[PDB]
């Protein structure tokens, strides 16, 4: 095997095609479903595959009930290949309440953070076996990008955020070789708070559209040299803005170097990745919930700040459903890099108490340069026939 | 032309308090992030402080952090310096510094700068 | 914090030749946030290269910026008369000190 480089440009994108669904909540009803939170795809050179951090339990159990916490010590990173659900047989790469998974072409790197929130503990496995690892170093919840890293001949970076969650956090960029952290940079520029990254290889570095939780409904922007491990960043230029809560789309703004101080108390992961000049970006379509899906380019929105002029929208989840975390992967094709996002499509507690579990399925769609059509892929779930 | 003009300075004792005024014209004072430098004789340039568009995100030196405190009116196209307990090490040439964004289309990620400088103010505590 | 240290405290140079300055971050720094300022004794700092590699508008193409990380450069070809100065490399927009470097004097070589 050889060092995976992402040399090819970036296909040419004119919208996105379905390209996988698990089912796993509309399965759960009639067999033995992990239950699942904060999903990613991470592909290696021949398959992508499933991740998630399971809670330790399947649906259709006791343990299921008040699944809505976010770090536990059960909580373990499931692994496998994208369209398979998460059923008794899946395996359980490593212990985390946070993680993020990436192929360097020849073996999977694992970060997983577990522990306690204030000492926590992010394992850097690879190849199967512990690396290294680190603790916490502003001693409140350690946490990572929840999807896929990305590695650069042999390189691979990781977004780690140690701090307040509404605040100022201490963000810091680790570069891994082999499961050897060989630097750590920590996160310079002009975003304030760095959260939740949504990596793609933008040759030859890392770029990643990240949530701001503190300030801003824009998505902060970091730029990885993975050669001299210097960091920029910024914000998406759009005035369509991808993080929810948001103003709605005639008062969104963003001007590219600072939050926007437009709802900017929370957020949820997201994904953005720049054609040219114009943004690809993806967002519920509900301004305040985590309630639809859509994606659409923004002209000009990666370079001209508060570029509202958007084409190609492409309704992913309607609006009467649930969706939730959404991330960008990188599949390396024949001759470029196709740019291919997930939705995570949460179900149960916290909005819906009819059942006492807090699960999700997710769909993934796919770049495609050529045409395609509409429609609707939702969880499917009725939440009436899910035991309780 | 994008115009600053520092005001304030002359001659002050020692613990006293001092209010620079750096007043813009020919640009939109809100969109801007305006910093403080300060030059003492025979030294070289120092960053003071920093302010944002809005006034929310604010940067202090070391040395100036807890006595000083940046302040901006963007009606008033103004930017202020509020020098509290001055000591004999802030004699200094105070330039008040404008910052500027380039995308650089080349890289795609807004090389950031200042630019545009004051004529500077004198500042003399004794 | 970004420390920058400009190697050549002072420099001797002779009109027509060209200079080098160089300016090294503690950290690696992006070439984005770093930034060439020439004062003159009783003048305010002009700008000459920002993002490291590119000239300010005005600045004539006899000055020109490189480097990246940890390593970054200033070069004056050709020079002249009004380039002896003092030149100061900043690092603005990556971490809040943003603070300036030490300073480096060109001078007439005789
Ligand atoms: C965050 O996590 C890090 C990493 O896990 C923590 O750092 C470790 O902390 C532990 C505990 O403080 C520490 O282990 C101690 O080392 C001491 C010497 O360095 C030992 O003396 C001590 O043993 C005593 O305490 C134990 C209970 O903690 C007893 O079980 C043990 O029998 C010993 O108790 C006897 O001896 C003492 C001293 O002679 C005596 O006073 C007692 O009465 C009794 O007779 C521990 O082994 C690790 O060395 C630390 N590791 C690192 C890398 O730092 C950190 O504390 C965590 N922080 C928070 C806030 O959670
Ligand atoms: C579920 O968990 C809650 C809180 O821990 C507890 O009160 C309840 O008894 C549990 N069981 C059911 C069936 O709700
Ligand atoms: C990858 O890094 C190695 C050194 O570790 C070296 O071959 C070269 O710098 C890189 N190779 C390619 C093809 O980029
Ligand atoms: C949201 O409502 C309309 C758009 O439908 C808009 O005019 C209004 O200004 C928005 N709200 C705020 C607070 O700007």
């Amino acid at each position: 095997a050889e060092y995976r480089n992402w040399s090819k440009p970036q296909c040419n994108i004119t919208g996105f095609a379905p390209f996988s669904k698990d089912n796993s909540i509309r399965l759960s009803a009639g067999g033995d479903i992990w239950v699942t939170r904060e999903p990613y795809v991470s592909c290696d050179p021949d398959k992508c595959y499933q991740f998630a951090l399971g809670q330790g339990t399947t649906l259709n159990n006791g343990h299921s009930n008040d699944t809505v916490h976010d770090r536990t010590p059960y909580r373990t990173l499931l692994m496998n290949e994208l369209g398979v659900p998460f059923h008794l047989g899946t395996k359980q790469v490593c212990i985390a309440w946070s993680s993020s998974s990436c192929h360097d072409g020849k073996a999977w790197l694992h970060v997983c953070v577990t522990g306690d929130d204030e000492n926590a503990t992010a394992s850097f496995i690879y190849n199967g076996r512990l690396v290294d690892s680190i603790g916490s170093w502003s001693k409140k919840i350690l946490r990572t990008q929840e999807s896929e890293c990305v590695c650069i001949n042999g390189t691979c970076t990781v977004v780690m955020t140690d701090g307040s969650a509404s605040g100022k956090a201490d963000t810091k960029i680790l570069f891994i070789e082999e499961g050897k952290i060989v630097h750590t940079s920590p996160l310079s520029g002009s975003a304030q708070h760095v959260e939740e990254c949504s990596c793609y290889p933008r040759y030859p570095g890392v770029r990643c559209v990240c949530r701001d939780n503190w300030k801003g409904s824009n998505r902060p922007i970091v730029d990885i040299n993975v050669k001299d491990y210097s960091i920029v960043s910024s914000y998406v230029c759009s005035g369509l803005v991808g993080d929810t809560p948001r103003k709605n789309d005639s008062s969104s703004s963003s001007h590219c170097l600072d939050p926007n101080n437009e709802e900017g108390g929370h957020g949820v992961k997201g994904w953005a990745f720049d054609d040219g000049n114009d943004v690809w970006m993806g967002r519920t379509i509900s301004e305040k919930l985590r309630s639809g899906y859509e994606t659409f380019k923004v002209i000009e929105g990666w370079s001209k700040p508060n570029s509202k002029l958007q084409i190609n929208r492409q309704v992913i989840v309607d609006r009467g459903n649930r969706s939730g975390y959404s991330g960008i992967f990188s599949v390396e094709g024949k001759s470029c890099i196709n740019r291919c996002f997930y939705v995570e499509l949460i179900r149960g507690r916290k909005q819906e108490t009819e059942v006492l579990w807090t699960s999700n399925s997710i769909v993934v769609f796919c770049g495609t340069s050529g045409t395609y059509g509409t429609g609707s892929w939702p969880d499917g779930a009725d939440i009436n026939l899910m035991p309780i | 032309e994008v115009q600053l003009v520092e005001s304030g300075g002359g001659l002050v004792l020692p613990g006293r308090s001092l209010r620079l005024s750096c007043v813009a014209s020919g640009f939109d004072f809100s969109s801007f992030e305006m910093n403080w430098v300060r030059q003492a004789p025979g030294t070289g340039l120092e960053w003071l402080s920093y302010i944002s568009g809005n006034g929310d995100t604010i940067y202090y030196a070391e040395s100036v952090k807890g006595r000083f405190t940046i302040s901006r009116d963007n009606a008033k196209n103004s930017l202020y310096l509020q020098m509290n307990g001055l000591r004999a090490e802030d004699t200094a040439t105070y330039y008040c510094a404008r910052q500027r964004s380039v995308y650089s289309t080349s890289r795609s990620n807004w090389s950031v700068f200042l630019d545009d400088w004051g004529q500077g103010t004198l500042v003399t505590v004794s | 914090e970004i420390v920058l240290t400009q190697s050549p405290g002072t420099l001797s140079l002779s009109p027509g030749e060209s200079a080098t300055l160089s300016c090294r971050a503690s950290q690696s720094l992006a070439p984005n946030y770093l930034a060439w300022f020439q004062q003159q004794p009783g003048q305010a700092p002009r700008l000459l290269i920002y993002g490291a590699s590119s000239r300010a508008a005005g600045i004539p193409d006899r000055f020109s910026g490189s480097g990246s990380g940890t390593d970054f450069t200033l070069t004056i070809t050709r020079l002249e008369p009004e380039d002896f100065a003092v030149y100061y490399c900043q690092q603005y927009g990556g971490s809040p000190p943003y603070t300036f470097g030490q300073g480096t004097k060109v001078e007439i070589k005789r």
